[PDB]
DNA sequence: GGCCGCTACGTATCGTAGATATATCTACGC
DNA sequence: GCGTAGATATATCTACGATACGTAGCGGCC
């Protein structure tokens, strides 16, 4: 006879993700997808509106004590807080924190924290950093759609001090050309590249003919800041950044000691760094107001400042100011 | 071993019935079809359809579950690393209450199987919304195969040309996701096998042949499966079943599943009466009606004639 | 349910199955699928006409798999045969088979001899169904005749009357009317006993049986459909040989 | 054997009830 | 101080069912 006896018992595979495990686009590069664009992409992949998916799954995990079905028939602002809203949701705010935590738990993904700036909480001041209204680069969207590439909004577009796309040298457009209104970042249905109000198109060959060199340092520094966070491999330590700033201050002081003229070029930044080192270290520092000009005068990229260790940073500073020190 | 565990005699009747019901035997046709199906699954070779025919009771459902389980355990070592990676998906088609087959029900049931959240609410980013949701779910969840049991219910349409339009809709679902579709059904399946070049090229046909009484090798195989079923019957005494091989074949038509369910009925009847052996009248009590056997034989003969194209 | 229209209404069947199955105490909060079905203040579930039939069917599937009854009884199942398309009988039976399938619940159908229209209408339903014949009492075989005599004796012994009437003499008359059917005989005896109690008569006179008997036209129509179905439901050794011959097993 | 009339059925269409997009007033948090 | 959200009414779109009409297949007559 036949000795083979099959067994059809189930195998009990590990629990699957509640939502699709969509990869974030261009993580670690100056063109990383914003959390808002990722939310809209996940909603589009599920054939659900961002609002509807939000109260379907994120709201019960965010809003702890409510009836989930009764939450299914509300406005997005009840849990997002549209009184604030703004592209600042991409920042380091509390609702951003809990939203990122819930999203990472739902898809068991380990990179959504890089799609925002919670890794820089306590490091970079929130005020004066993010735009109030949605912005886009029409050339980017048109090129992406023509090349059959995924549409999304980079983090750089959410910053006030980023107004130009270095790829296309085009000033960011905050107003829909069709309806004339300015889109909020969060809406009931706002797929990337589309007008959240009139459903019109926002990608056109718009030419940028301004002095982009003025804002080049700011945009490149912010791009480096976004692109560097996923590559660190750890949560940054506040006093690490504080002591790097202090080391740059000491290098500045030694350079001034060697050359008196440099005091004229660096006095204001010296005073600002001294104040930032005398105030509480746990207090965040204003990114564009303090760190970017400081590393600019130090002739050091934001990537070099936040990435290199103390030895490399000290050696490069000494070489940059031609000092004879060796740490 | 050829014998059932000997401590099962002291156990209650329910335990013996359970041991018998979750026990299944591998006869040569079933294992051959299993190897062929898994070879096609591992290497689709550009074919998006693995249509499997067979008589009512050859073991189509059992083969489906076995393939699902084995592919699941083959994929298991890597599901810990990668999530949203359902290995295989197997659902059964629903006969429509209305005259025509319903596709909204098909799409929503497929979404239910994939644990799609907020299926009822949905939206259309442009049943088109349900179809797009199913396409996206198949693309992202990345299933290896897609079994659709009882594929004869697909052609519950009064239009002869829409009969292949059902498979046209399934095919349009398949291409934009590139997921293998291995449909299973009865002989009312050949009305869908190779219609049009699209379904004639990318479809691989597997026939779950039954055990016919003409070839002496098949007769010997049927006798051997009878012998192993007798030796695996959880009774105090082993009844002699190989002798009435003609009687067992008459009411089963060679379908191994029919033999299994008939023997399950007889064993349960014996256990309820606390009997120790199986009598001929015990088999006669729960035998299938002659008219029923005639009807299924006519159906499988017509199916074999249709599939006899060379 | 026999439908008013020419089509069997599957939506009504599904909602009636749901309401009949869902009648336990209020403690079970199952939370069925689909938004259109829920409980109420009085405990009886409500279904809106907006809900489509397949969604109600899916809710019934979920309820059946959760409750897991042993058997689903359907009386006068021949009402499934009210359609307009000739092939639609197979469609109805396939829908019922599919239903029972994913639910895994054995569906038992009880009906008259016209239920035989779905007997072996296809091989898949032919295998997955077994048939039980509720045969009446015939006349050619003396065994069923003696059984009918014993039933008549028991009924006449159990009649609440001062004098136990002799029902054994007119057994031919009772068989001619009741056609052996035990239920018809019981109803006839019920009518006769009610009349006797109205007259307070300590006995059942023959003419009393003729008062509440059935018209010969009714009885002839009874036996006309009974004999027609019996030959369809007759299995002989002749039907075995060709089956053995056709399979090559001869 | 051929042509005409009947009628059974599919189907386009239109009505109708419910979901919903949105505009507007008012309060409140930023 | 002003945005900005929340509530609500309302017509209008939309899904679904009922219905009358066109047509083709089939039965009847020369
Ligand atoms: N080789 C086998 N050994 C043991 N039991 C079997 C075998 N093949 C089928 N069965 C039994 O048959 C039942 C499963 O149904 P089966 O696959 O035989 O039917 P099918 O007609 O091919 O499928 P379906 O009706 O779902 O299309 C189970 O009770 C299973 O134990
Ligand atoms: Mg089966």
């Amino acid at each position: 006879i036949y000795s083979e006896h099959w067994s059809l018992n189930p195998l009990e595979i590990p629990q699957r993700s509640r939502l699709f495990s969509l990869e974030p686009v261009a993580v670690g590069t100056p063109y990383a997808e914003s959390l808002s664009s990722y939310l809209h992409r996940l909603a589009q992949a599920h054939c659900l509106t961002s609002e509807k998916l939000v109260m379907g799954e994120i709201a019960p995990l965010i809003l702890k004590d409510e009836d989930k079905s009764e939450l299914l028939s509300k406005n997005l602002s009840h849990l997002l807080g549209n009184s604030d809203a703004k592209p600042a949701i991409n920042g380091m705010r509390e609702m951003t924190e809990k939203l990122v935590t819930v999203l990472e738990e739902l898809t068991m993904r380990q990179d959504l924290r890089f799609l925002t700036l919670l890794s820089w909480k306590g490091m970079i001041y929130d005020k004066g950093l993010f735009r109030n209204y949605r912005a886009w680069c029409p050339c980017c969207c048109e090129e992406w759609m023509q090349k059959n590439k995924t549409i999304y909004e980079p983090l750089s577009w959410s910053f006030k001090d980023v107004e130009f796309c270095l790829i296309h040298k085009q000033r960011l457009i905050e107003e829909c050309s069709h309806c004339g209104a300015r889109l909020p970042v969060m809406a009931r249905l706002s797929p990337a590249g589309f007008c959240s109000r009139c459903y019109g198109w926002l990608g056109q060959e718009i030419k940028g003919e301004e002095e982009i060199e003025k804002y080049r340092v700011n945009i490149q520094g912010i791009s480096e800041l976004i692109a560097l966070t996923p590559q660190l491999g750890y949560k940054p330590i506040p006093i690490e950044l504080t002591r790097k700033l202090q080391l740059i201050l000491l290098v500045f002081e030694q350079a001034i000691g060697k050359d008196v003229k440099l005091l004229g070029d660096l006095g204001g930044i010296m005073e600002s760094l001294r104040i930032a080192s005398t105030t509480n270290q746990s207090q965040p520092y204003h990114l564009v107001k303090l760190i970017i000009p400081v590393c600019e005068k130090a002739k050091i990229s934001v990537f070099q400042l936040f990435g290199s260790d103390f030895k490399e940073l000290g050696k490069i500073l000494f070489g940059n100011f031609s000092l004879e020190l060796k740490l | 071993s050829t014998g059932f565990p000997l401590e099962l005699l002291t156990r209650p009747a329910t335990e013996r019935l359970a041991y018998f019901e979750n026990y299944t035997v591998a006869h040569p046709r079933l294992k051959e079809v299993y190897e062929i199906l898994m070879r096609t699954i591992a290497e689709p070779a550009g074919a998006s359809f693995i249509f499997v025919y067979g008589a009512s009771g050859v073991g189509k459902t059992t083969l489906r579950l076995r393939v699902e389980q084995k592919l699941t355990e083959l994929a298991l070592p890597k599901l810990e690393s990668d999530r949203a990676r359902v290995p295989v998906v197997g659902i059964e088609a629903i006969a429509p209450e209305s005259r025509y087959f319903n596709w909204k029900e098909y799409y929503t049931r497929a979404l239910i199987t994939l644990e799609e959240p907020l299926i009822d609410h949905k939206f259309d980013y442009g049943a088109p919304a349900l179809r797009r949701a199913l396409e996206n779910a198949l693309i992202h969840r990345h299933p290896d195969v897609f079994f659709v049991d009882e594929a004869q219910h697909f052609g519950k349409v009064a239009s002869g040309y829409k009969l292949q339009d059902q498979l046209d809709c399934l095919k349009s679902l398949a291409n934009m996701t590139g997921i293998l579709h291995c449909l299973l059904g009865t002989y009312e399946l050949l009305t869908f096998r190779n219609l049009s070049g699209q379904l004639s090229r990318r479809s691989v046909d597997i026939h779950f042949r039954r055990y016919c009484a003409d070839s002496p090798e098949d007769v010997q195989a049927f006798k051997s499966v009878l012998l192993t079923f007798q030796q695996h019957l959880p009774l105090a005494e082993t009844p002699n079943l190989v002798d009435h091989w003609e009687y067992f074949y008459e009411r089963t038509l060679g379908c191994i599943g029919t033999l299994k369910d008939w023997l399950k009925r007889v064993l349960s009847d014996a256990l309820d009466r606390e009997a120790t052996t199986i009598t001929l009248k015990d088999l006669q009590k729960r035998a299938l009606s002659v008219a029923q056997c005639q009807k299924m034989f006519k159906e499988i003969q017509e199916g074999e004639r249709q599939l006899s194209e060379t | 349910i026999a439908p008013e229209s020419r089509y069997f209404n599957w939506k009504e069947y599904y909602t009636r199955a749901l309401i009949t199955l869902e009648e336990p105490l209020i403690d079970h909060k199952f939370d069925y699928g689909v938004r259109g079905i829920s409980r109420d203040n009085f405990g009886k579930i409500n279904v809106e006409s907006k809900v489509v039939a397949p969604a109600l069917r899916r809710a019934l599937e979920n309820a059946l798999i959760h409750r897991h009854p042993d058997v689903f009884f359907v009386d006068e199942a021949q009402h499934f045969g009210k359609v307009a398309s000739g092939y639609k009988l197979q469609d109805q039976l396939d829908c019922l088979k599919s239903l029972a399938n994913m639910t895994g619940i054995l569906h038992c159908l009880l009906g008259t001899y016209e239920l035989l229209t779905f007997r072996n209408l296809s091989g898949q339903l032919s295998r997955r169904s077994v048939d039980i014949h509720f045969r009446r009492y015939c006349a050619d075989s003396p065994e069923d005749v003696q059984a009918f005599k014993s039933v008549l004796l028991t009924f006449q012994q159990h009649l609440p009357l001062a004098e136990t009437p002799n029902l054994v003499d007119h057994w031919e008359y009772f068989y001619e009317r009741t056609l052996g059917c035990i239920g018809t005989l019981k109803d006839w005896l019920k009518r006769v006993l009610s009349d006797a109690l109205d007259r307070e008569a300590t006995t059942i006179t023959l003419k009393d049986l003729q008062k509440r008997a059935l018209s010969v036209a009714q009885c002839q129509k009874m036996f006309k459909e009974i004999q027609e179905g019996e030959r369809q439901l007759s299995e002989t050794e002749a039907d075995v040989q060709n089956l053995r011959s056709a399979l090559g097993l001869g």
